[PDB]
C-alpha cells in the first residue's frame, strides 16, 4: 500500500515535524475531542481540559509511536506489535475512531507545515495514517482467517452450494432497497424486483466468492483482476463493500437456519472484510 | 422518524411475532461474539471466553432482555424517537461512557437475527424498514452525548 | 442547521478571507489526487494522470470554483441547508449519480485545505465549528437520494 514515493513523503514530512512531535500529538487529541465528541467516552479518566498533564503525556506517547512507525516503515506490523496488542486486548478502541484520530492528526500537521504540505504529501500521509490504523487493528478479532474460521467458512458456502447465483442477487437486492446510495453505480440496470441484469450480476459477484472461498488462503492472487477492476475503473467507494457485506451476510442467515451459529457468523463475516480488503487493495 | 405505510406496517407486523427475551438475548449474545471489543463494557458479566460461553451467559440473557424491551417500546413512538430516548442517550454518555457506534453494531446483529429467525418472510423490503428503524434508534441514542 | 452564536460567527469571520476560485481549484484537486477514484466522474477533464497535472488542470479548477462557490451561499443560510440545497440533491442523485461518501470527503479535504491556508489561525474550536458545517452540508446534499 505504501509506495517507495510514499515512504520518502512520509520520512521528509515527519522529519520536519522533528522535536515538535509531543506538541502537535497533544494538539491533534484536543482537535478530536472538540470535534469528535464521542472519542471522549475512552478518556472519562482524564482531565480533559485544555494544556491538561494527561493530555500532553498521551500526545507525547502518540507522536513517539508514530516517529517509530516512521522509522520502521518497512516493517511496521512488527514494530508497533506491543500496541496493537494493547489496543485489542484491552483498550477496545472500535476501529471506526481511529479514522477520526487521522484526520485531526493531517489537519493539524496541515496548520503547522505550510511548506512541506503539497497534494503529493498529504496523500502520502493519508496513506500512511491509514496504514498505521489498519495495523493498530490488525488483531482485534483473532487477525486473519484462523483455520477454524476457514472450515467455518468452507462449510458454510458449501451449504450454499449451487444456489449460490440466486443468493447473490437476492443479496444486491437487499443492497438495493436497504441502502439506496448504492445505486448510483448501476444507473445502466434495470433495478426492480426480478430483473435479469441483477440476476446475471448476482451469479458473477456469488462465483467470485466462490472462487475466493477455494483460494482461501491465496486471496489476493485469485482476485487480483477483480481487485484492478474495482480500483482503476469502476471505482466503488470503499466504504460500499461493507454494504454489500452485510447484505450478504443476512443473505445467508435468511438461509442458513441450521448452519448460521454465532461462530459461524463470526468467521463469515471475518471472511467478508477480508474479501473486502482485497478487492480495495489497488485504490491508493 | 418517517416511514412509508408499508414500512411502518412490515415494522408492527413482524415485531409481534417476536419474543423480546429471547431475541434480544440472542442479539447480545452475537454483538459480543462477532465484536468482541464491545465486551469492554461487559467486564463484571462473568465468562465470555467463547461463543458457548457467551450465549450461555445468564447476565448476557438478562441485559439483552432489558435492551430489547426499552427498544421495543419505542417502535410505540416512531414519531419521536428523540423524545423518547433522551434520558436512555444521557445516560450512555454520562454515566456508561458508550461510544455510539456500538449503538450501529448492535442494529446490524439485531437485523441479522431477526433474519435468521424468520428466514424467508424477513424479505428485502422488510429489511429495509427495519434498517431505517434500527439507524433512528442509534441516532436517538446518540442524540445527547456532548 | 444548529450552530452556536459564537461558531456561526466563527465560521462567517474565516471565511471572509477565502478567496473562493483558488481555495475552490484547492480543495477539488486535492481531493482526486488524495482519492483517486472520485476522478470517475471527471473523465472528459482531460489529462490526470498526475498530481501536478490535476492541480494544474483548467477544467478542474473550474468546477471547483463552481462547486465551492455554491457551497459560500449555502454559508448565508445555515438555518436551512436542507432547504437551500434540495434542488442540487436531487441532481446530484437523479442525473449525476454521486456518491454521497464523496460529499464527505470532499468536506475531509476542504477542512485540510483551510488548515493548510490559515495556518494557526485554523484553531481547535474553529475547526469543531467547520466540522458540523461540512457535516450539515454533506447531509443537506445527501438527503434527496432514493
Ligand atoms: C494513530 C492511532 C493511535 C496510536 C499511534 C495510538 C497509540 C497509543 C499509545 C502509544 C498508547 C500508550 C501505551 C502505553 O504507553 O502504555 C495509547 C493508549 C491509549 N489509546 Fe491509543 N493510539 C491511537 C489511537 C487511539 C484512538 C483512536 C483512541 C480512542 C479514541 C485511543 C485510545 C487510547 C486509550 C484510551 C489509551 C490509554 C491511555 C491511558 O489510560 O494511559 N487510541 N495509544
Ligand atoms: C464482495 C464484493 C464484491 C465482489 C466479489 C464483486 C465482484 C464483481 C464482479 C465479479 C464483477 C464483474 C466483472 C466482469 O465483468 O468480469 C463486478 C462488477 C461490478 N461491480 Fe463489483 N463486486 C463486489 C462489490 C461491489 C460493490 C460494493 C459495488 C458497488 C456498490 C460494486 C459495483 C460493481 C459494478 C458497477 C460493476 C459492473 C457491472 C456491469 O456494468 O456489468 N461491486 N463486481
Ligand atoms: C438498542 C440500543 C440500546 C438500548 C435501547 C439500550 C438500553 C439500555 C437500558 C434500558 C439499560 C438499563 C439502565 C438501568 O437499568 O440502569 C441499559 C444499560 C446498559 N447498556 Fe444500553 N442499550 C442499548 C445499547 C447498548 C449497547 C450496544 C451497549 C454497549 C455495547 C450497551 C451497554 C450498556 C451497559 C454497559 C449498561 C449497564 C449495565 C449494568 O447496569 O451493569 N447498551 N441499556
Ligand atoms: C459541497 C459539495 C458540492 C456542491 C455544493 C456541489 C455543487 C454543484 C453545482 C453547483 C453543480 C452544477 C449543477 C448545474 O449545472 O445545474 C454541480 C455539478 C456537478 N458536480 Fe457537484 N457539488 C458538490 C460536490 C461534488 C462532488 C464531491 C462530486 C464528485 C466527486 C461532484 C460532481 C459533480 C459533477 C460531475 C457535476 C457536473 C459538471 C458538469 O456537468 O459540467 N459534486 N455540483
Amino acid at each position: 500500500m505504501l509506495s517507495p514515493a510514499d515512504k520518502t513523503n512520509v520520512k521528509a514530512a515527519w522529519g520536519k515535524v522533528g522535536a515538535h512531535a509531543g506538541e502537535y500529538g497533544a494538539e491533534a487529541l484536543e482537535r478530536m475531542f472538540l470535534s469528535f465528541p464521542t472519542t471522549k467516552t475512552y478518556f472519562p479518566h482524564f482531565d480533559l481540559s485544555h494544556g491538561s498533564a494527561q493530555v500532553k503525556g498521551h500526545g507525547k506517547k502518540v507522536a513517539d509511536a508514530l516517529t517509530n512507525a516512521v522509522a520502521h516503515v518497512d516493517d511496521m506490523p512488527n514494530a508497533l506489535s506491543a500496541l496493537s496488542d494493547l489496543h485489542a486486548h484491552k483498550l477496545r478502541v472500535d476501529p471506526v475512531n481511529f479514522k477520526l484520530l487521522s484526520h485531526c492528526l493531517l489537519v493539524t500537521l496541515a496548520a503547522h507545515l505550510p511548506a512541506e504540505f503539497t497534494p503529493a504529501v498529504h496523500a502520502s500521509l493519508d496513506k500512511f495514517l491509514a496504514s498505521v490504523s489498519t495495523v493498530l487493528t490488525s488483531k482485534y478479532r483473532g487477525g486473519v482467517l484462523s483455520p477454524a474460521d476457514k472450515t467455518n467458512v468452507k462449510a458454510a458456502w458449501g451449504k450454499v452450494g449451487a444456489h449460490a447465483g440466486e443468493y447473490g442477487a437476492e443479496a444486491l437486492e437487499r443492497m438495493f432497497l436497504s441502502f439506496p446510495t448504492t445505486k448510483t453505480y448501476f444507473p445502466h440496470f434495470d433495478l426492480s424486483h426480478g430483473s435479469a441484469q441483477v440476476k446475471g450480476h448476482g451469479k458473477k459477484v456469488a462465483d467470485a466468492l466462490t472462487n475466493a472461498v477455494a483460494h482461501v488462503d491465496d486471496m489476493p492472487n485469485a482476485l487480483s483482476a477483480l481487485s484492478d477492476l474495482h480500483a482503476h475503473k469502476l471505482r466503488v467507494d470503499p466504504v460500499n463493500f461493507k454494504l454489500l457485506s452485510h447484505c450478504l451476510l443476512v443473505t445467508l442467515a435468511a438461509h442458513l437456519p441450521a448452519e448460521f451459529t454465532p461462530a459461524v457468523h463470526a468467521s463469515l463475516d471475518k471472511f467478508l472484510a477480508s474479501v473486502s480488503t482485497v478487492l480495495t487493495s489497488k485504490y491508493r | 422518524m418517517h416511514l412509508t405505510p408499508e414500512e411502518k406496517s412490515a415494522v408492527t407486523a413482524l415485531w409481534g411475532k417476536v419474543n423480546v427475551d429471547e431475541v434480544g438475548g440472542e442479539a447480545l449474545g452475537r454483538l459480543l461474539v462477532v465484536y468482541p471489543w464491545t465486551q469492554r463494557f461487559f467486564e463484571s458479566f462473568g465468562d465470555l471466553s467463547t461463543p458457548d460461553a457467551v450465549m450461555g451467559n445468564p447476565k448476557v440473557k438478562a441485559h439483552g432482555k432489558k435492551v430489547l424491551g426499552a427498544f421495543s417500546d419505542g417502535l410505540a413512538h416512531l414519531d419521536n424517537l428523540k423524545g423518547t430516548f433522551a434520558t436512555l442517550s444521557e445516560l450512555h454518555c454520562d454515566k456508561l461512557h458508550v461510544d455510539p457506534e456500538n449503538f450501529r453494531l448492535l442494529g446490524k446483529v439485531l437485523v441479522c437475527v431477526l433474519a435468521h429467525h424468520f428466514g424467508k418472510e424477513f424479505t428485502p423490503p422488510v429489511q429495509a424498514a427495519y434498517q431505517k428503524v434500527v439507524a433512528g434508534v442509534a441516532n436517538a441514542l446518540a442524540h445527547k452525548y456532548h
